């Protein structure tokens, strides 16, 4: 199985500055044609999870476009340009390359 | 746009079961996968089960295998799991979801590459006597 | 009496396999995973 | 090596024919078809 | 759709006319190679068993679809003999089949341990072992279920987008024929020297009422030579005797 | 080639058992487009009424053999029908008749082919050894060297098999020009 | 429906001569009064 | 060498109104592999100057989304979608496809 260890577990980051969350896997997350599945979700506090980034840096639909991702291999961070009061809650990394699925323990951002 | 309404909430005696099901409307039931998940509270979420488009090719998570049994009803758009044996540690929100890779007739469980596009509701489910 | 042949590899459905017989109707190829009858027999 | 001719009577006669294996010695298998005597 | 490679499909065409100039503006093909007939003589030729073959491969597998060819497809999935005759037809499907997150109706075989017969149809679906460990169920460690899914994304590279092919096989001029090009029929014209084609069967000499009687299945009749001596006529089922001029 | 064909005839008869002698050929009742990989087969019997032992049998007979790589050489008579043939590896009667292109031979000598001993295992010997060659060094390199100052590297005591490569990368160019690619499974190469 | 069929008697198979037989058209060609192999 | 010219030398501009920057090079800037290496970059008062858009049209990573470029051969625009007053500071071409490298005048933006 492929085992997600988060960094840090919890963000306490002050408003308005650039911040980040490291997602550091066991095994490679690159799929040998070139395809990436690794997920960034974000639950919000009563709320379900969706999605924020897709395939380690593409940007989903409906999302705000203040986060990005990147990184490659076995160590991948998501950039946040600014933090804003929408971003608190706790942030999963999903890894889809291989079965069964796993999930990070989760990072959870404050302010 | 695409809805999932989760039923059959609510709390079952220890060795019970329950049916949980997915009422699906604003998508094509049929030609995509679609998986159950959970997470119990104040833990974070896992998988369940899934099964492709057809309603054929299946899979559950190995802590569940056996004990719990997953269906769809292409007719009615409705995805159903019946979990037996009910242990304490099956206390958990449900979730239905809803996978990114289209799979149809041809398409088997465990090939699939990417994660859920759409999330649903949720509802939760204790065990208790 | 001779009805029609059975051809294949193990003939247990595992791989397909042609049947092509005579059904005291018509005569019917088919290339269908059939399990097959261990004493196959069309009865009068 | 081979070396197989055969002796033939024409076949408006006979059926019967004799078969010479130049490079067998059959007196000194031995790189024959049939015998029979 | 077009089925899985795995489990790909054929059908026979009879009864029509070919003509090839139809897909000019309708697509944009990447190969379109014949080895039995050069292409600008497609047109002059009548077929007698057509069949066309249906299956999607990957960009990078479309110089497997030849004769004498290896790799995952030409070994495992689908072969064609040294023996061809036919037509290989296959372009770009990338914007027609793909989806974002990766088309999975299409299958290949990946692991199997005997190479195919040409037009051998493999659908298996137990689990094969790759070493020595019996195996029921398992799905992994050292045996492992033979399919996988192409991930056909829009976005990936070219090597990577799905292809669709057509292979066209056929017998040609050896039989009485059901598919002929653009071709129209016209009055036939006996005891003077005539240069003829009769169902792509092509000459000079002079044609007449033959005395010989074809069985029901043979259409043409040779001489000592291996030349045609005899023709049963593909408009009117009469048989006719060609003969040189001088 | 994938093509399943079935070749027949029906003829008149009255005896006994076994079949009558004479001569006949078939013709081509059927051409199938199956592509199945077909190595065993059974009949099937018709059963008459009288459990799965009050079972009658009726009445027939059935005969089977098998086919082989043999030339042989047909008559046609001046309808199209063939009326007799020469089975041109039955003995050296009729390999006489086969190389002359005649149902009859006038008397004499003919010389016709060679006995020939065939072999009967097949033996194979190649030095015991046991390395695989290193595919993931050549393959799998975190860097290769700059064109214009290119690296050369000799391989020597391990096995060659390219099949490990088919799901490692997908690659563009291929080709082989001192050995078809079906072939390189089959040698053993010295430098 | 499958029915396992016993009680049979126990018979060895027996063997015949095929005679010229066995032989067929090999294409869809017409010839007369010629020979071809 | 290559003489870059740029347009206006400064540009007092009304403040959330559109503007744009010329860069106008004696020489094609554009590489036979179809790379340019055409670099703008923004030094505000009191700070080391940071790259803003790269390849003449590319933007970078951590910088404003109102900033984007244009242009082909020996004149480049880089455009402004609305003049922020975070804007004023001195922006400069810099021409990375030939040795030795070179730079602009600047063009010095006010509000
Ligand atoms: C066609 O089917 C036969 C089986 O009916 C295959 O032969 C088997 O091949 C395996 C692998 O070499 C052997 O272990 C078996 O003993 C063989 N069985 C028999 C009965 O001969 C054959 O390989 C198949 N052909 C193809 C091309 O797949
Ligand atoms: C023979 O098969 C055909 C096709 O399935 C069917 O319609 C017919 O009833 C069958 N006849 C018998 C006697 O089983
Ligand atoms: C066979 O071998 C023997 C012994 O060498 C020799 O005397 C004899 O002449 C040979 N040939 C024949 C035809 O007898
Ligand atoms: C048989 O039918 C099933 C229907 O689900 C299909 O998945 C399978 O590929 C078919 N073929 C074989 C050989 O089982
Ligand atoms: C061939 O056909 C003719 C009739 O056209 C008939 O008279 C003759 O006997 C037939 N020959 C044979 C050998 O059957
Ligand atoms: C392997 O080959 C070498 C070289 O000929 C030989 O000395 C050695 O005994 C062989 N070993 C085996 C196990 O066959
Ligand atoms: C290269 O690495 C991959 C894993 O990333 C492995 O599957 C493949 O077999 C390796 N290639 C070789 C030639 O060893
Ligand atoms: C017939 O006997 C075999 C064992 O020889 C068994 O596997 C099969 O199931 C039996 N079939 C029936 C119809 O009883
Ligand atoms: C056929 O072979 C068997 C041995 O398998 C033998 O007993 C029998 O006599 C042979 N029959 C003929 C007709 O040659």
């Amino acid at each position: 199985d492929i085992v997600m260890t988060q960094s840090p577990l919890s963000l306490p980051v002050t408003l308005g500055q650039p911040a980040s969350i490291s997602c550091r896997s066991s095994q490679s997350l690159v799929y040998s044609d070139g395809n990436t599945f690794l997920n960034w979700f974000q639950q919000r506090p009563g709320q379900s999870p969706r999605r924020l980034i897709y395939q380690v840096s593409n940007r989903d639909s409906g999302v705000p476009d203040r986060f990005s991702g990147s990184g490659s291999g076995t160590d991948f961070t998501l950039k946040i340009s600014r933090v804003e009061a929408e971003d608190v809650g706790v942030y999963y990394c999903m890894q889809g390359t291989h079965w069964p699925r796993t999930f990070g323990q989760g990072t959870k951002l404050e302010i | 746009q695409v809805q999932l309404l989760e039923s059959g909430g609510g709390l079952v005696q220890p060795g019970g079961s329950l049916r949980l099901s997915c009422a699906a409307s604003g998508f094509t039931f049929s030609s995509y996968a679609m998986s159950w998940v959970r997470q119990a509270p104040g833990k974070g979420l896992e998988w369940a089960s899934a099964i492709s488009g057809s309603g054929g090719s299946t899979y559950y998570a190995d802590s569940v295998e056996g004990r719990f049994t997953i269906s769809r009803d292409n007719s009615k758009n409705t995805l159903y799991l019946q979990m037996n044996s009910l242990r304490a540690e099956d206390t958990a929100v449900y979730y239905c979801a809803k996978d990114t890779g289209y799979c149809g007739d041809d398409c088997y469980i465990k090939l699939i590459r990417g994660g859920p596009d759409y999330w649903g509701q949720g509802t939760l489910v204790t065990v208790s006597s | 009496i001779i009805r029609g042949w059975i051809f294949g590899t193990t003939l247990d459905s595992k791989t397909q396999s042609l049947l092509i017989v005579n059904n005291a109707t018509n005569v019917v190829i088919k290339v269908c995973e059939f399990q097959f009858c261990n004493d196959p027999f069309l009865g009068v | 090596f081979g070396g197989v001719s055969v002796i033939t009577p024409g076949t408006n006669t006979s059926n019967q024919v004799a078969v010479l294996y130049q490079d067998v010695n059959c007196t000194e298998t031995w790189r024959v078809y049939s015998t029979g005597s | 759709r077009f089925a899985s490679v795995y489990a790909w499909n054929r059908k026979r065409i009879s009864n029509c006319v070919a003509d090839y100039s139809v897909l000019y503006n309708s697509a944009s093909f990447s190969t379109f190679k014949c080895y039995g007939v050069s292409p600008t003589k497609l047109n002059d030729l009548c077929f007698t068993n057509v069949y066309a073959d249906s299956f999607v491969i990957r960009g990078d597998e479309v110089r497997q679809i030849a004769p004498g060819q290896t790799g995952k497809i030409a070994d495992y999935n689908y072969k064609l003999p040294d023996d061809f005759t036919g037509c290989v037809i296959a372009w770009n499907s990338n914007n027609l089949d793909s989806k974002v997150g990766g088309n999975y109706n299409y299958l290949y075989r990946l692991f199997r341990k005997s190479n195919l017969k040409p037009f051998e149809r493999d659908i298996s679906t137990e689990i094969y072992q790759a070493g020595s460990t019996p195996c029921n169920g398992v799905e992994g460690f050292n045996c492992y279920f033979p399919l996988q899914s192409y991930g056909f994304q829009p976005t990936n590279g070219v090597g990577y987008q799905p292809y669709r092919v057509v292979v066209l096989s056929f017998e040609l001029l050896h039989a009485p024929a059901t598919v002929c090009g653009p071709k129209k029929s016209t009055n036939l014209v006996k005891n003077k020297c005539v240069n003829f084609n009769f169902n792509g069967l092509t000459g000079t000499g002079v044609l007449t009422e033959s005395n010989k009687k074809f069985l029901p299945f043979q259409q043409f009749g040779r001489d000592i030579a291996d030349t045609t001596d005899a023709v049963r006529d593909p408009q009117t089922l009469e048989i006719l005797d060609i003969t040189p001029c001088s | 080639d994938g093509y399943f064909k079935i070749y027949s005839k029906h003829t008149p008869i009255n005896l006994v058992r076994d079949l009558p002698q004479g001569f006949s050929a078939l013709e081509p009742l059927v051409d199938l487009p199956i592509g199945i990989n077909i190595t065993r087969f059974q009949t099937l019997l018709a059963l008459h009424r009288s459990s799965s032992s009050g079972w009658t049998a009726g009445a027939a007979a059935y005969y089977v053999g098998y086919l082989q790589p043999r030339t042989f050489l047909l008559k046609y008579n001046e309808n199209g029908t063939i009326t007799d043939a020469v089975d041109c590896a039955l003995d050296p009667l009729s390999e006489t008749k086969c190389t002359l292109k005649s149902f009859t031979v006038e008397k004499g000598i003919y010389q016709t082919s060679n006995f020939r001993v065939q072999p009967t295992e097949s033996i194979v010997r190649f030095p015991n050894i046991t390395n695989l060659c290193p595919f993931g060094e050549v393959f799998n390199a975190t860097r290769f060297a700059s064109v214009y100052a290119w690296n050369r590297k000799r391989i020597s005591n391990c096995v060659a098999d390219y099949s490990v490569l088919y799901n490692s990368a997908s690659f563009s160019t291929f080709k082989c020009y001192g050995v078809s690619p079906t072939k390189l499974n089959d040698l053993c190469f010295t430098n | 429906q499958c029915v396992n069929l016993t009680t049979r008697t126990q018979l060895p198979p027996a063997y015949t001569n095929s005679f010229t037989r066995g032989v067929y058209y090999p294409d869809k060609v017409f010839r007369s009064s010629v020979l071809h192999s």
